[PDB]
């Protein structure tokens, strides 16, 4: 797939990982019951 | 026997309980059982006699009465009192006690062999044996004093609020000591108003000894005057002239000086002082101070007597001579004087067991513990000996300019040992030991700049100082003046600060154009006089109050006449260019019970021509910076705008995000208006913050037609909830289906269903007035299924009763934000809830 040579590691800092989510979770709940949606 | 004890609080039963025993019965009164009418529950004379209870052309016939709630104390003190053999009177020492203590002797009768009147200081052992070895008579001529001091205040009250809703507003208040408390505030913000700072400038210089030891000084003549420059320029040329010139100490000037401890404290110098180093103000402090006493840790708060009894004097004398040793003793006991006028026979606030630390205070809160210190810390102090100083003066010359150091230096230390400053002053330094004659090596020297302070504002402990200086009001009293002059809404106090709202400074005028001997002090001062030779039994009370309502009577009876015959004043117009937005015309300042506000002279036109419309204004607030210190108040006058037509300062106020107005400090006197759209300080609406679901915006409480109520801010969103029974924020409505077969039980009404964050509940078609609110059942929401929306239809799917045959409520869960039904024995849950997990309704057990 995507051939890689290698494998780096290294600390996170806060904006790569804000680069990564595609959005914020704010609230605790996780599923309805009435229906099952989230 | 068995001896029946009353006492007003419940935790001064508990106390006093603690040293009674088995023989005595101690039963807490709580509060005033018998009070003149408040409620509504030449016939105007007769029905204003009726509203006052008291009439006072008959004689001051009273018509006393027995509030809503007391009547269950009233009984059980009755039973108890035909149980009990000898009734003993125990409140306070002073004239409410005893006033407190004719009421309950009144009501349960018997009067003149079943009645003690027991007198104490101090809820302690010994003090509460010697109270009861031998207790007193009731002392009527005090609860005659105290019953004038009401009657007066009814009166004036009663008989002024009128003329006041109809000359200047309605919902306005009035009273004796109070409007003059008022004219106080007003007055000191009318000279603070006046007062236009000037500028001065000043020097300090930076020294060093030939012993290579340091000093500061400060720099004070030019040219044998005094240095006082008035511009930057010339304080520029000043320091030129000083760095010029060479310095020597022309004056050395050494002295011993001694200090002595403060007087033990009397309520006003204990809130003065709780303001000082604590912040507390008046309420705390008093409401701690009466915490502390019916603990039983400190002698009662209500005194104006530095007396010491010799057991106290004996005591704290003791713990100096073990504790500090015989150098902080002193020789013999530290004699205070109080006023002559004073109740000598009371003792100062104190603590009852001088051995008992503050932080031994198990039972009492954190502040009450910091309050009980500095009463132990002020009573130790006081019988100590004087702490002792030497001080330093110094002056230096160069050239045309002579400047100045002060230094003192601490070499004993006893008093303030125990009762520490909160921070070294000025002259708490050490200016090095410069020979006479001396010389200096300088250093470079700093300019300061300054603007004269204007009176300053009244702290709520000030201003007590202020009515202790006068003699009006007494002990207490004060605590209710600076409560009701706030409550009333005449002054605000804002940053520890006392602050007067213009209607305050409307009332205060027209009460004194009209009433001048009601509101001048020393009438005032003669009357509370009065009062006090009624309690000695020096006059007759009913005379007294006799000759007051005659003088009163004919103020009133002038005043209420028209203006051109001489009576109050209308609060008169003042008149700005803007355009009322219903009809555009000139637009006009004006003064409610609500605040300050902008109106349309359409208002004063009959209906056909009537305009109500009306623009309303939020003032900007001083925000005093505590870091400036003294500087503080005297940048806040400098921050105002001054007047075009007079030198009196102008105060702010915001109209539009784009648009700020000044008004003159002695409007509607003054007619100076100003508008700009610089805007300084800005504020606006409140009241249970909640956030409206359909637009996010805030959402304000709000009462009327709809009474207690909640309406979104946005102009574009009219969402309204509702306030309910047991829930803050407002459920709204949705389903607000007017359920008529619904019937409400403490009234007439019919139950509606509403919605809301809280959940969804039952309240009354008229909640403003019925404010009846309650659960749902889930056999009620079955009756109705019919009626209820869309969304709400899966309660009624819900089973309505539990396994045990119980019924079942309709319960909002908050941490989970979703509704649930719960089943009640006998009031209490019984631990079973359904909740909806997709689809189904799984029930279990809590
Ligand atoms: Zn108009
Ligand atoms: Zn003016
Ligand atoms: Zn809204």
């Amino acid at each position: 797939t995507e051939e890689f040579d290698a494998i780096k590691i290294a600390l996170a800092s806060p904006d790569m990982i804000r680069s990564w989510s595609f959005g914020e979770v704010k609230k605790p709940e996780t599923i309805n019951y009435r229906t099952f949606k989230p | 026997g068995k001896a029946l004890v009353i006492v007003e609080s419940p935790a001064k039963a508990k106390t006093i309980n603690k040293y009674l025993g088995s023989d005595y019965v101690v039963k807490s009164s709580v509060g005033h059982i018998r009070d003149l009418p408040t409620s509504g529950s030449k016939d105007e004379r007769g029905a204003l006699v009726n509203r006052m209870g008291v009439d006072p052309w008959h004689n001051w016939e009273a018509h006393y009465e027995v509030l809503p709630g007391k009547e269950k104390v009233v009984s059980e003190l009755k039973q108890l009192a035909e149980k009990a053999d000898h009734i003993y009177l125990a409140t306070d020492l002073d004239r409410e006690g005893e006033a407190i203590a004719w009421h309950l002797r009144e009501v349960i009768g018997g009067d003149d062999a079943r009645y003690s009147r027991v007198v104490f200081n101090e809820i302690t052992k010994n003090a509460i044996r010697q109270a009861f070895n031998k207790p007193g008579e009731l002392n009527i001529d005090r609860v005659n004093a105290q019953q004038a001091r009401r009657f007066m205040d009814r009166v004036v009250g009663y008989m002024v609020s009128p003329l006041l809703w109809k000359k200047i507003a309605r919902g306005l208040s009035a009273g004796r000591v109070q409007s003059v408390a008022v004219r106080l505030v007003v007055e000191r913000e009318r000279e603070i108003k006046a007062f236009v700072p000037e500028e001065f400038w000043e020097v300090d210089a930076s020294t060093t000894t030939p012993s290579g030891e340091a000093l500061a000084l400060q720099v004070t003549h030019q040219n044998d005057k005094p240095f006082r420059p008035v511009n930057k320029e010339q304080t520029q040329a000043a320091v030129s002239l000083l760095e010029k010139a060479r310095y020597s100490v022309l004056e050395r000037e050494d002295k011993p000086t001694t200090s002595k401890p403060g007087a033990p404290f009397i309520t006003s110098t204990l809130q003065q002082a709780a303001s000082t180093r604590l912040g507390f103000g008046v309420k705390k402090t008093m409401m701690m101070a009466q915490r502390l006493y019916e603990a039983g840790y400190i002698t009662y708060m209500r005194t104006d007597s530095t007396n010491l009894s010799q057991d106290a004097v004996n005591m704290v004398r003791g713990y100096i001579s073990d504790n500090f040793g015989k150098k902080y003793l002193p020789e013999s006991p530290n004699q205070y004087a109080s006023k002559e006028n004073s109740q000598e026979a009371h003792e100062a606030i104190r603590p009852s067991d001088v051995n008992v630390m503050a932080e031994s205070l198990k039972d009492m809160e954190a502040d009450a513990q910091k309050l009980y210190q500095l009463i132990w810390r002020q009573f130790v102090a006081c019988q100590m000996t004087p702490a002792k100083y030497d001080s330093t003066t110094l002056t230096v010359g160069a050239g045309d300019f002579r400047l100045k150091a002060r230094g003192r230096i601490l070499r004993f230390d006893g008093w303030t040992k125990v009762m520490p400053a909160l921070r070294k002053g000025d002259e708490d330094r050490i200016l090095p030991a410069v020979n006479k004659g001396d010389a200096l090596t300088l250093v470079e020297l700093t300019p300061a700049q300054h603007f004269t302070k204007p009176p300053a504002r009244f702290s709520e402990a000030s201003l007590v100082k202020e009515l202790e200086k006068r003699g009006i009001g007494r002990p207490s009293t004060y605590a209710s003046i600076i409560s009701t002059i706030q409550d009333r809404g005449y002054v605000r106090v804002e940053n520890r600060r006392f602050y007067a709202e213009k209607m305050g400074e409307i009332v205060t005028d027209r009460l004194e154009e009209n009433f001048r001997e009601l509101m001048n002090y020393d009438f005032t001062a003669q009357m509370e006089n009065s009062l006090d030779q009624v309690a000695n039994h020096e006059a007759e009370w009913k005379a007294v109050l006799d000759h007051f309502f005659s003088d009163f009577t004919q103020q009133l009876d002038k005043a209420e006449k028209d203006p051109e015959e001489g009576g109050m004043r209308p609060n008169q117009m003042v008149l700005t260019s803007i355009d009322c937005p219903t009809c555009g015309r000139k637009m006009g300042i004006r003064t409610a019970s609500t605040g300050v506000f902008l109106g349309c002279s359409g208002y004063a036109l009959p209906p056909k021509e009537r305009c109500k419309t009306t623009i309303n204004l939020v003032p900007e607030n001083e925000v005093l910076n505590v870091l400036e210190g003294e500087d503080a108040e005297t940048n806040a006058l400098r921050a105002k705008r001054r007047c075009p037509k007079c030198g009196t300062a102008m105060d702010s106020y915001l109209i539009d995000p784009k648009r700020k107005l000044h008004v003159c400090g002695n409007n509607p006197t003054c007619d100076g208006y100003e508008i700009e759209e610089g805007e300084f300080r800005i504020k606006g609406y409140d009241g249970p913050i909640v956030e409206c679901e359909k637009c996010g915006s805030e959402m304000h409480l709000k009462m009327g037609r709809f009474g207690k109520y909640m309406a979104c801010t946005n102009e574009e969103c009219k969402n309204t909830r509702k306030i309910l029974r047991n829930g803050e924020v407002a459920p709204p409505k949705e389903d607000p289906v007017p359920l008529p077969e619904l019937p409400c039980e403490k009234s007439d009404a019919y139950f509606v269903l509403r919605d809301g964050a809280a959940g969804v509940f039952l309240a009354a078609n008229t909640f403003p007035k019925s404010r009846e609110t309650r659960a749902p059942l889930v056999e009620e929401l079955y009756r109705f299924r019919d009626r209820l929306p869309e969304k709400l239809r899966y309660l009624a799917d819900a089973p309505q009763q539990d396994p045990e045959g119980n019924k079942t409520m309709v319960r909002f869960s908050r941490k989970t934000k979703q509704q649930y039904v719960s089943s009640e024995k006998d009031g209490k849950a019984t631990g079973w809830s359904a909740f909806y997990v997709d689809g189904k309704w799984v029930e279990g057990k809590k």
